[PDB]
């Protein structure tokens, strides 16, 4: 098959700037390349066909260039609705092959995580389990650390973390952390603390509560 | 004067379009059809349209568009997909001296334009004088994708006379750009000791 | 305006056959264009499986050549994808797309996730997460929803049946012990709740379940 190697794997850029990522085919493909845009979670949308053709209804900010085995998609005046993963496809011989993708992230002002903590619901405690959930919303950058404390002692295991995709509006990220305990060991302590360590502040953002109290 | 490129049905042909542009952002392109995918191989000064297994769908007007420094050009070429099989039928299958008519029919053929598809009734090599074509009757026959044709020409026979020709031949000629194709079907003429005794 | 939408079973056992349908509306799959099937593996690797053309001709990927079959139904304007002898490595999101030398892969379907596993279909447990007793007032209040222990993916979570799309953050599912867990939070003005009712709506198609759990204030 024809191997499509595109770079970089991902890149960060500021609102309004101009970016380009290349695609290198294992052999010449005579401009038989398509550029695809994939918003996180959603489907695809063919932006450019045959190397340099802009599908109708697609902003002129997008433009493709190249020939032989080397092609480049170039986005200018980056707007808020351009934050996606970008793939290149070749269709000059079978089978049609794709690139690895290029995740395009947006740069913005550093934001503080708005933290909320939630004790186990009444319903979950009746089954035999207990989950303490901590939501960290609208922060930047993506990199952030979360630490769980029960009665002052740090608990490591039993913690699952899930980050959202970059919000395509405010350009911020969000995260949830869930501490999963048994009902027994949950009703044996009083203090549950969820603290975030982000570059936006040297002082950790802390949320906590006391069981029943 | 729009050029004309003829290609037989199922055959292959490459159309090439070059652009003399010494600037940046130079592009030349064949306008791709919704019936192909990967048929065009373009560069910055040349673009090659490729037709494999030529169907009737690929037939039509092809446009080559070029851009050179914000300046666009276009040149048209007529792509002709013709089909001229060896399928001639004659009515009646044999002739008897005195008969007033003969009919020839070409099957699964295209184009059918008189300037392209012509019929002639030959005797021993060349055309049989005293004949009289009675105008072609073009008919669309049903062969799904895509629409082909069944053209039939009828002649008013002359007195064959003596000696009786071994056979008459219906010839279907198709004129294409710089090329003439022809097909012939025999029409035996029965004569003399036709049915005889002991 | 051409539309493509895939459909078919989300769960398929190993060795069995995977069948999907693309319902095309707005254009006739015999008028023109090539109709493709693409899949995207977890980790976001793409692969072209094959297509069926307007004239009915096929063309498949050699890596799948024996098992793939892309047939069509011109009457309903549908075209189909069948994959045989399915292993777990066929778990992926399957897309259908119309391409040609005029558009070039311009129109795609929403994409449907197919999981290959011998595991049982399990409905989600949905838990309403209400704010902490006491604490401090806010101009805004955050409610949560814990959706635990379901299989397979995906689940569909909305608040107030979709009426509440602003201030909502739904997080990617995660696997613990062969069962998925997912959470979702929503932020509204403090005067809104519990003055008005906020409902977490969870839908799990694989088990044909709809949980509509209402968030209520906590009691001691
Ligand atoms: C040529 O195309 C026709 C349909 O258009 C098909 O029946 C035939 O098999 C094809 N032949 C080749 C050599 O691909």
């Amino acid at each position: 098959d024809i191997l499509m190697t595109q770079s970089p794997s991902s890149m960060s850029v500021s609102l309004g700037d101009t970016v380009s990522f290349t695609c290198h085919a294992s052999q010449g493909i005579g401009r038989n390349i398509g550029w695809l845009q994939q918003k996180p979670g959603k489907s695809f949308k063919g932006l450019i066909y045959h190397g340099t053709n802009l599908k109708d209804g697609v902003p002129s900010r997008f433009s493709g260039s190249g020939s032989g085995a080397d092609y480049s998609l170039t986005i200018s005046r980056i707007e808020s609705e351009d934050f996606a993963d970008y793939y290149c496809i070749q269709y000059v011989q079978f089978p049609y092959t794709f690139g690895g993708g290029t995740k395009l992230e947006i740069k913005r002002a550093d934001a503080a995580p708005t933290v909320s903590i939630f004790p186990p619901s009444s319903e979950q405690l009746t089954s035999g389990g207990a989950s303490v959930v901590c939501f960290l919303n609208n922060f930047y950058p993506k990199d952030i650390n979360v630490k769980w404390k029960i009665d002052g002692s740090e608990r490591q295991n039993g913690v699952l973390n899930s980050w959202t995709d970059q919000d395509s509006k405010d350009s911020t990220y969000s995260m949830s952390s869930t501490l999963t305990l048994t009902k027994d060991e949950y009703e044996r302590h009083n203090s549950y603390t969820c603290e975030a360590t982000h570059k936006t502040s040297t002082s950790p953002i802390v949320k906590s509560f006391n069981r029943n109290e | 004067p729009e050029p004309v490129v003829a290609v037989a049905l199922g055959a292959s042909r490459q159309l090439t379009c070059r652009l003399a542009c010494a600037d940046r952002g130079a592009s030349v392109q064949w306008r791709g059809l919704d019936t192909s995918l990967g048929a065009v191989q373009s560069d910055t000064g040349r673009s090659v349209l490729t037709v494999r297994n030529a169907s009737l769908s690929a037939a039509g007007t092809r446009v080559c568009v070029g851009s050179c420094g914000g300046r666009t050009f276009q040149h048209t070429v007529q792509l002709l997909v013709y089909a001229f099989p060896n399928q001639l039928t004659v009515s009646p299958a044999a002739l008897v001296p005195g008969d007033p008519e003969v009919a020839c029919t070409a099957h699964k053929v295209t184009p059918v334009d008189p300037n392209a598809l012509s019929f002639s009734l030959l005797v021993g090599g060349q055309e049989l004088e005293g004949a009289q074509a009675l105008g072609p009757e073009v008919q669309q026959e049903p062969i799904g994708g895509d629409v082909l044709f069944r053209v039939t020409e009828r002649w008013r026979l002359p007195p064959l006379g003596t000696p009786v020709p071994p056979a008459l031949y219906c010839q279907a000629t198709m004129r294409l750009p710089g090329l003439e194709l022809s097909h012939r079907q025999a029409i035996p003429v029965l004569g003399g000791e036709n049915l005889y005794f002991q | 305006d051409v539309q493509l939408q895939e459909s078919g079973p989300g769960l398929v056992k190993p060795s069995q056959s995977l069948s999907l349908t693309c319902s095309v509306t707005g254009y006739s799959i015999t008028s023109g264009y090539y109709w493709n099937w693409i899949r995207q593996f977890p980790g976001n690797k793409l692969e072209w499986m094959g297509y069926i053309s307007y004239d009915g001709s096929n063309n498949y990927n050699p890596s799948l050549k024996n098992r793939v079959s892309i047939t069509r139904d011109t009457s309903k304007n549908h075209f189909f994808l069948k994959l045989s002898s399915v292993t777990t490595e066929d778990t992926a999101t399957y897309y259908c797309a119309r391409a040609s030398d005029s558009d070039g892969f311009a129109y795609w379907g929403q994409g449907t996730l197919v999981t290959v596993s011998a595991a049982k279909t399990t409905a989600p447990s949905v838990y309403p997460l209400a704010p902490v007793c006491g604490g401090t007032t806010g101009s805004s209040v955050t409610l949560g929803c814990l959706v635990k222990g379901y299989f397979p993916e995906p689940v569909t979570l909305t608040w107030n049946s979709g009426s509440l799309s602003s201030g909502v953050h739904t997080f990617p599912a995660i696997l613990q012990s062969g069962l998925y867990t997912l959470s979702s939070s929503v932020t509204v003005t403090s005067n809104t709740w519990p003055s008005q009712t906020i409902t977490c709506n969870v839908a799990h198609p694989a088990s044909s379940t709809k949980v509509d759990k209402k968030i209520e204030p906590r009691v001691p």
